[PDB]
């Protein structure tokens, strides 16, 4: 697994822009019929001026930004099940070592699992053994 | 009252005999139940023996002592897994049980005085011979020096009360008054100061921080509380001297509690908190003690007898997580619901108590302190609203932080509730329930 | 973007991820359950400044000034504004102007 | 360690004892910026954060302990309460500034206020006539 | 859904005050009683 | 709270009571009473808890 | 019984009251064994007046008779407070019917009551009380009803 | 209702198929953004505001960069839903 | 251990119930009586014994003569609540001169 | 039916404390019970009444239950015993003083 | 003395042997205290209801 | 010798994976084995078996005999409306009888165990009278309440002396 | 009878108002719902 | 759905009498419809 780098081009402050801006229409404006005309409206407002010098992209991104901020919705349409959401992240679950420390007789419901649990245990030692040769 | 003294000293014996934890637990209960079947008494002294005695004031306070001195037993077991000097700890304990007994007995002021100012060693002994921090040195510095440098300042007034009056029985003093405006002082703050007073907090956070379970819960349970019952024993005669000079007293208290609240919001530490709490609460007791109204000190005996039960038993819940997660950090504890959700039950209720939810003998204090307060002066509403306010505010941070959030991503395997810590929080809060069906004796003192 | 300021930082603090999986996973002292958390600097850090600040305290004109409005006007405006009043109240009653009637709290 | 042991050393007032204090908390050179030290400071402990709020910190950045949205050892913000997303933060810049929040509630509830007492002042009514009551020595007359 | 569509559609005409609903009982008696009684402009204003 | 849904065990219960409840609210109001129990705890300076 | 649900209260009423009272009359009476008991009469005592200067025990002897007093009087002001409460629930139309002509016994009785007893707080003995009263008749005799300030 | 594997596959080839501005016979599923699909710098976005609304989250900013093929969009929905079982 | 061991598991080991955690019969003999001792010995006869307590501060002898005192006032045509310790005339006030202004209290 | 585990801390500490608790509970909610139930309805409440003039009820005359009777005369000192303790206790110490 | 109680009781007779002698001695208290018994000035009856009857 | 688990050996087996965010960022073919195996054995088919004297364990006696008296039932009752409706009957059978023993005891209670004017601090009562009707008994009804000594009788005004 | 009638209709006629325009703006059903719950409670309030 | 009915006739021995004007009683009912045109016409909007 990598975790990237937070470096950013003035592509992607510029594209990622263009995504805040399609999920304020959104938020501004909800029928998908009158989204796609709305959308594609936007599209045109950023293919008019589609290459400009860099000192002009900066002021682009001095009005864009402003745009979104002053004309964002006052509820975005923040997403159902993701962060952020209405009901998002409702309940966690602890470390499996819990399930470790059931009382024999509360181990007694589900052998098969359990076994099965024992097994996987050791072959994880042997695997965490590998990650980095312990 | 004898009859319990002679006890704890036959009980001395089993911390020499191996392996008498138990046996001595039973035993502190025990007694505690048969303290409990003696009870006929009335405003005037009783049971007066040879030079003890027993009253309203002080027979609640002393069930509170043995309750609390035997509860100790079930909070502290890692002295057995460790070995760590059992004999040691429960002669400590039996030699500060006897001293409390004797301390709210002595019907002489200045017996009365002896026995609380004996009360130094063995309190000692239990922070320092179990301590856990290196903080423990210093802390017990505070501790001594603070208590030492005015708790031996009264032995002058004790006797200078003598030289004018002939003796030291509580009744004999009430008879007299006296206005020669340093008396005043230095009984009043010698007291205030293990009362404690917001100013001269200052000490008591460190001892609980640095503290085990054992000595925190006997710290906040009744050296607090017995600086409090001397109080209500002494102020009879300080009267037109403290009503020439109350008004800074009851204000350092009342402003000194929305403060403290807000220490315990910004606070990160769980002992932190609950020892910022009981200072809290004491100064609302303080409050209504100085206003000296017969619904000021009814209440103040029933507040600092409900205080000290809630106390004790967030100092257990305090003292579980620092036995499961070793570290009493805010940030390191969260999420407890989901690895102790039948314990944190017993959280909500020890926090419930702590902000005045009924049924609370806790709450039947505030009823009384604050109709004083507010007959005393109008003006105090305008910060008796905001103190309590703060007071659940911390409580309710206190509780959901602490069992709400995600869990901690670093906490290795650790055990799960067990009977002794469910019992003793069971111990704690069904008691401070069933005062509330026969508070009269809890109550009705004056 | 500095010329590698997030890269610069990039390459160490991402080596001690793999540390904290290392002691998070570690079978070993998880199976001691004896309890404890992995060590954090961040919170070692924090409690010990938490604890101990005083031996930084300068008692220059800002801590003084900022103690002073924090609790001492508080306190003593406070106590004097209820000494006054009590003050006026109780000059009252000492001169019998109001009579068993029309005077609150009868019963405390 | 212990508390002592870790104990925050004063304030650093030469570059290398910078160097070495943001080692000391793990933080790059220029990243080390310790307090004031005016007179209510830490001294060398590092002043981060402080920002809007933490919940403006990356929401799906791969995080140590997501519960703080903080990675592993790194100095805690002296101040890492008041800036929680438990406490006082959010996550995005606000609309306006601050007068305008007090100002818009404010200002239109002592208007309407004042005018509502305006028109207390001429309360209407259904022109109806004074409920009658009997009663001793009453003799309201019937329209008869 | 049109069993869930009718019954909130039972909720909204008892709230909507659709004759003969619980709001038609309940809004209808208030309003009027607000007429009988002297009372200021914008109370009366405002609840209509 | 062993073999049968808490649902079950706690609706049961609420309907078999309100459903009391609301028949002796019938006699109430045809009888128009209105009663006051009381049961105190304490009392000190003439007043009563 | 002309209202039918009243006709079928009264049903459950002798559903009710059936078992208790028979079970009162069957296993009460052939069970029960005769007894009495009596209520106090505390002889009079020489109050703070009659004793000497110092003589503690007649001292303490006065104030227990005070505070025995003070819990009575105490009391008083709380029955004419629960027979005031009485008559406000007679009857709805019912509270100036009998409001003043009963509540003003209940007036006058914790203005009396406040004389005597209030204003002394707690711990107050026998001692205090007394010597009030002492204060307050020289009081009324030298600067009038108090509620005039002083000349 | 669980999710397949073999329909998450289909279901991001019906929106590609669906998606216009793309080389209409949805060539090769592995077809890159850059390459034969043409997608431009702003094309690319659209692609993946279209993925979020299809299948109920937000793509993280930079991740949409990793995501540089209909393969990775498959391989990127599965890492979320437990997919590869 | 394997799927038999977990799905009856011997009865060797022992679940501590944290007061004891060498022996099972010192631990079980030990929560036994601990539990006996507490709860039913204090908060079941201790409740008890409370509960049927005789009158020890004597509040409801206190209320034997509420009802009588104030009946007994009542028809005897005296003050109800007497607002004087003793007879006013029992006291016997000092001169003006003793008074000599002795901050005299209302 | 298609149970699917869930991650659950252990109960059986928790039950068992339940359990313990009910136990005792009742077992000494029983004998005492008992004893409640034999008094009242064996013997019952003594009726007030007044004075036979030529009479001096005992301290123990003065409650009216049973079970008072038994606390009251065995098991309580008398309130006039505790009232001439104090009465000497503070005769020696005025005179002391 | 069921293996359950084995030296546990046996040692705790002595607090219960500090109870009686407890007992005792305040017992011998209230002999000390008599100087008004029944000569109070409340309880104090004048003279007759002996009948060998010392209350308390 | 003592334990906790009997002998389980206490860790953990997901690993980084733990976290939505972390296996939806980057996860390895090692990982995707272990992961898929976490949850291919997350399913369950049988059921939770049963412990026999586990119940009896968590089930004292004082508790046994009580279960017996309509436990009893069961046992007979169960085929004929099965084990679910055999319960049930079980059940309200239990809290019917619960539910109607208390009514008696408490209307007991305020009938003859009232807060009179002898014992205070129990449940005091207090009523205020009928509607009259036209056409009743007594229908212009006089004040019952003659005299101050009828509010707050408490049973003094029918003291035996 | 005193004038915390006319400080509560004050109050209650606003938040009625207050609420009974949110309601409409408001996105997030359960948040309308109680609005509306709220613009109702109001004018139970400003009758009593 | 009955609502208010089985209290409407069991609550009020005294239903309050309001004989008001038509172009009250009546308003009460025509205010209401213009917020319900308003809600299902401000709601349906023509693209552009
Ligand atoms: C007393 C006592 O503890 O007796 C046992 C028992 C409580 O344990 P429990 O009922 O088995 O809890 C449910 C399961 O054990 C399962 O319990 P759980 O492990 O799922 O945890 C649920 C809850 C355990 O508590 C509850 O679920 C609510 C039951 C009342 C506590 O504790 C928590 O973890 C949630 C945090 C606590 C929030 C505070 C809730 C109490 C508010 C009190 C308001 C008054 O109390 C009773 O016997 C009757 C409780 C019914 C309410 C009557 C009031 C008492
Ligand atoms: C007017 C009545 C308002 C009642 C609310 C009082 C303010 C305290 C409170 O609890 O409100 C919620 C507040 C903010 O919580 P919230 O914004 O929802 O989420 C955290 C955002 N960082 O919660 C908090 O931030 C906790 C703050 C601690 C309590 C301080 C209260 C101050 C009282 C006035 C000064």
């Amino acid at each position: 697994a990598q975790v990237p780098l937070a470096i950013v081009s003035h592509k992607r402050q510029v594209c990622s822009l263009y995504k805040r801006a399609l999920r304020n229409l959104e938020s501004w404006y909800d029928r998908r019929n009158v989204y796609r005309y709305r959308a594609v409206q936007l599209r045109a407002r950023f293919d008019e001026n589609r290459s400009k010098d860099l000192g002009e992209g900066i002021r682009l991104l001095a009005c864009g930004q402003r745009e979104l901020f002053e004309t964002r919705h006052f509820q975005p349409r923040n997403f159902a099940n993701s962060a952020g959401g209405c009901a998002f992240e409702r309940e966690v679950i602890p470390p499996d070592w819990v399930l470790d420390y059931w009382h024999p007789l509360e181990k007694a419901q589900y052998p098969e699992y359990f076994a099965k649990r024992e097994q996987r245990k050791k072959e994880f030692v042997t695997w965490w053994e590998k990650q980095y040769g312990k | 009252m004898l009859k319990i003294i002679f006890f704890l000293l036959f009980l001395i014996p089993f911390c020499f005999i191996n392996n008498m934890y138990w046996m001595v637990q039973i035993m502190m209960f025990f007694i505690s139940f048969i303290f409990l079947l003696m009870n006929n008494f009335m405003n005037y002294w009783s049971e007066i023996s040879y030079f003890l005695g027993c009253d309203m004031l002080s027979y609640g306070l002393i069930l509170l002592s043995l309750w609390i001195c035997s509860l100790m037993l079930l909070a502290s077991e890692m002295i057995n897994k460790h070995n760590n000097y059992k004999n040691l700890f429960l002669l400590n304990i039996i030699i500060l049980l006897l001293l409390l007994i004797l301390t709210f007995s002595s019907m002489s002021l200045f017996m009365f005085y002896l026995f609380f100012e004996s009360s130094l060693i063995p309190t000692l002994f239990l922070i320092l011979g179990w301590g856990y921090q290196p903080e423990r040195l210093q802390a017990g510095l505070y501790l001594l020096f603070y208590t030492l440098l005015v708790s031996l300042p009264m032995l002058i007034g004790i006797f200078y009360l003598m030289n004018k009056i002939g003796s030291m029985n509580f009744y004999l003093m009430n008879n007299f008054m006296f206005n020669y405006d340093l008396l005043y002082f230095c009984l009043l703050c010698a007291f205030l100061v293990k009362m404690p007073m917001f100013l001269v907090h200052l000490w008591l956070p460190k001892a609980h921080v640095e503290a085990p379970v054992s000595g925190s819960m006997i710290l906040a349970g009744i050296m607090l509380k017995l600086g409090g019952y001397g109080m209500l024993r002494v102020i009879s005669f300080l009267q037109l001297m403290n009503l020439k000079y109350s008004f800074v007293w009851i204000s350092i208290s009342l402003v000194g509690g929305v403060l403290v609240s807000l220490v315990c919001l910004r606070q990160t530490d769980l002992k932190a908190l609950i020892a910022y709490s009981s200072v809290a609460h004491m100064g609302i007791v303080l409050s209504g003690l100085l206003t000296m109204t017969y619904w000021g000190l009814c209440g103040s005996y029933t507040l600092m007898i409900a205080h000290g039960l809630c106390s004790s038993g967030l100092f257990c819940l305090a003292n579980v997580s620092y036995e499961r997660l070793g570290s009493r950090s805010m940030l390191i504890n969260k999420g407890l619901l989901n690895f102790m959700p039948s314990m944190t039950l017993w959280w909500f209720l020890l926090s419930s108590a702590n902000m005045a939810a009924p049924p609370t003998l806790n709450l039947l204090g505030e009823i009384y302190l604050l109709n004083s307060i507010v007959s005393w002066s109008w003006i105090s509403m305008i910060l008796l609203s905001f103190l309590s306010f703060f007071s659940a505010a911390y409580t309710l941070y206190l509780y959901s932080f602490s069992q709400h959030g995600k869990l901690f991503s670093g906490v290795y395997s650790f055990s799960s509730g067990k009977i002794r810590e469910y019992l003793l929080m069971l111990l704690h809060w069904l008691p401070l329930n069933l005062l509330i069906l026969k508070s009269e004796s809890f109550m009705l003192w004056l | 973007e500095e010329q590698e300021f997030i890269k610069r930082k990039h390459e160490a603090t991402l080596k001690l991820r793999q540390e904290f999986l290392k002691q998070s996973s570690n079978p070993y002292r998880h199976a001691t359950g004896e309890g404890g958390t992995v060590f954090d600097a961040g919170l070692a850090r924090f409690q010990a400044m938490r604890v101990s600040n005083y031996e930084h305290f300068k008692p220059t004109g800002k801590s003084f000034r900022t103690g002073l409005f924090a609790v001492v006007l508080p306190i003593a405006l406070y106590a004097w504004a209820l000494k006054a009043e009590r003050d006026g109240r109780e000059e009252k009653y000492r001169t019998g102007q109001v009579a068993y009637k029309d005077r609150q709290f009868k019963f405390i | 360690g212990w508390n002592k042991d870790y104990k925050p050393g004063p304030y650093p007032q030469t570059e290398k004892e910078r160097l070495a204090a943001a080692k000391k908390y793990y933080l790059l050179p220029e990243e080390y910026k310790p307090y004031a030290d005016d007179g209510l400071g830490y001294g060398d402990y590092p002043k981060l954060g402080y920002g809007l709020g933490v919940e403006a910190k990356d929401s799906y950045y791969p995080w140590d302990y997501p519960e703080h949205k903080r990675n592993q050892h790194e100095p805690i913000s002296a101040d890492h309460d008041l800036y929680s997303e438990d406490r006082w933060s959010q996550a995005e810049p606000p609309r306006y500034s601050n007068a305008y929040y007090f100002a818009c509630f404010l200002g239109v509830m002592s208007g309407c206020l004042a005018l509502y007492y305006w028109l207390d002042d001429k309360k209407m009514y259904r022109p109806v006539a004074a409920k009658q009551y009997p009663s001793p020595g009453v003799k309201h007359y019937t329209f008869e | 859904m049109p069993l869930t569509s009718a019954c909130f559609n039972v909720s909204n005409l008892a709230l909507c005050g659709m004759p003969f609903l619980a709001g038609f009982y309940s809004k209808d008696m208030i309003l009027e009683i607000v007429s009988i009684s002297n009372v200021n402009m914008f109370s009366f204003f405002l609840y209509y | 709270m062993k073999y049968l849904s808490i649902c079950s065990i706690s609706f049961v219960n609420l309907i078999s009571m309100s459903l009391s409840c609301f028949l002796l609210s019938l006699y109430f109001l045809l009888n128009d009473m209105i009663y006051f129990i009381e049961w105190e705890l304490v009392s000190l300076n003439s007043m009563s808890i | 019984p002309r209202s039918p649900m009243a006709s079928f209260a009264e049903s459950v009423l002798n559903v009710i009251d059936g078992p208790i009272t028979w079970f009162r009359e069957s296993i009460v009476e052939p069970n029960q064994q005769k007894q009495n008991w009596y209520h106090q009469r505390f002889r009079r005592v020489p109050t703070i007046d009659q004793c000497y200067t110092d003589d503690a025990v007649c001292r303490f002897e006065a104030d227990q008779q005070f505070r025995r007093d003070r819990m009575v009087d105490n009391e008083i002001v709380n029955i004419l407070r629960q027979r005031f409460e009485d008559c406000t629930l007679y009857e709805a139309p019912d509270h100036m019917v009998k409001c003043r002509p009963l509540m003003d016994q209940y007036e006058k009785a914790t203005e009396n009551w406040f004389i005597k007893y209030g204003d002394l707080g707690g711990y107050a003995n026998a001692k205090t009380a007394y010597m009030k009263q002492k204060h307050r008749l020289i009081w009324e005799r030298r600067h009038g009803p108090v509620g005039s300030g002083m000349k | 209702p669980p999710l397949s594997l073999k329909l998450i596959n289909e279901r991001v080839l019906l929106v590609l198929k669906l998606y216009d501005k793309i080389d209409p016979s949805k060539l090769n599923v592995e077809s890159h953004f850059i390459n034969d699909l043409g997608l431009d710098s702003l094309d690319h976005v659209e692609v993946i505001m279209a993925m979020e609304d299809e299948f109920g989250f937000e793509i993280p900013d930079s991740d949409a960069e990793k995501l540089l093929k209909p393969a990775d969009i498959i391989k990127y929905v599965a890492d979320k839903e437990d997919v590869y079982e | 251990l394997t799927t038999e061991d977990f799905a009856n598991p011997s009865p060797k080991n022992w679940q501590s119930y944290g007061f004891d955690y060498k022996d099972q019969v010192e631990d079980r003999k030990a929560t036994k009586s601990t539990f006996f001792v507490t709860v039913t010995l204090c908060l079941v006869w201790g409740s008890f014994y409370w509960a049927y307590l005789p009158d020890t501060q004597f509040r409801n002898w206190a209320q034997r003569e509420g009802f009588l005192e104030l009946r007994r006032r009542e028809l005897a045509g005296v003050d109800l609540v007497s607002p004087n310790y003793v007879d006013p005339a029992s006291i016997t006030l000092p001169s003006d001169e003793d008074l000599g202004d002795t901050e005299i209290i209302i | 039916g298609h149970h699917q585990m869930i991650i659950k801390p252990s109960r059986f500490q928790w039950d068992k404390f339940k359990d313990l608790l009910h136990f005792y509970v009742m077992l000494g909610v029983i004998p005492v019970t008992a004893l409640v139930l034999y008094a009242n309805i064996f013997v019952g409440p003594a009726q007030l009444a007044e004075i036979p003039e030529g009479y001096e009820p005992k301290h123990w005359e003065y409650e009216k239950h049973p079970i008072s009777r038994f606390i009251s005369r065995y098991i309580l000192n008398s309130d006039q015993q505790n009232y001439e303790k104090s009465l000497h206790y503070l005769y020696e110490e005025n005179e002391k003083a | 003395m069921v293996l359950g109680l084995d030296k546990r009781a046996l040692w705790g007779a002595l607090p219960l042997l500090g109870f009686a002698i407890g007992h005792f001695l305040d017992k011998k208290e209230t002999e000390r205290m008599t100087m008004f018994r029944d000569k109070s000035a409340l309880y104090g009856r004048p003279a007759g209801s002996e009948g060998k009857a010392p209350s308390w | 010798g003592a334990s906790e688990t009997g002998g389980v050996k206490p860790m953990v087996i997901a690993g980084r994976m733990v976290r939505e965010r972390e296996r939806l960022i980057g996860m390895s073919p090692e990982e995707r084995a272990w992961r898929k195996q976490w949850l291919k054995d997350q399913e369950l088919h049988h059921g939770p078996r049963k412990v026999p004297a586990l119940e009896l364990e968590l089930n004292n006696p004082i508790k046994r005999f009580y279960r017996a008296p309509l436990d009893k039932v069961c046992n007979v009752l169960e085929p004929v409306l099965g084990f679910q409706r055999a319960y049930t009957v079980r059940f309200w059978t239990g809290k019917a009888l619960l539910a109607l023993t208390g009514i008696y005891a408490g209307a007991y209670y305020f009938k003859y165990n009232q807060n009179d004017w002898t014992r205070k601090g129990g449940w005091r009562v207090i009523h205020s009278r009928k509607q009259c009707v036209p056409g009743d008994e007594g229908y212009p009804k006089v004040s019952d309440r003659s005299a101050p000594s009828d509010y707050a009788a408490r049973g003094f005004n029918e003291s035996p002396l | 009878t005193s004038w915390l009638g006319q400080l509560m209709l004050l109050l209650s006629g606003l938040t009625m108002f207050m609420a009974g325009l949110g309601a409409n703006f408001e996105f997030d059903l359960k948040k309308i719902i109680a609005l509306s719950t709220l613009s109702q409670l109001g004018l139970m309030m400003s009758i009593l | 759905i009955i609502g208010g009915s089985m209290l409407n006739w069991l609550i009020f021995p005294f239903p309050y009498m309001i004989c008001l004007p038509i172009y009250m009683k009546l308003l009460t009912l025509f205010v209401c419809i213009v917020g319900g045109l308003f809600g299902y016409l401000i709601s349906l909007s023509n693209l552009f």
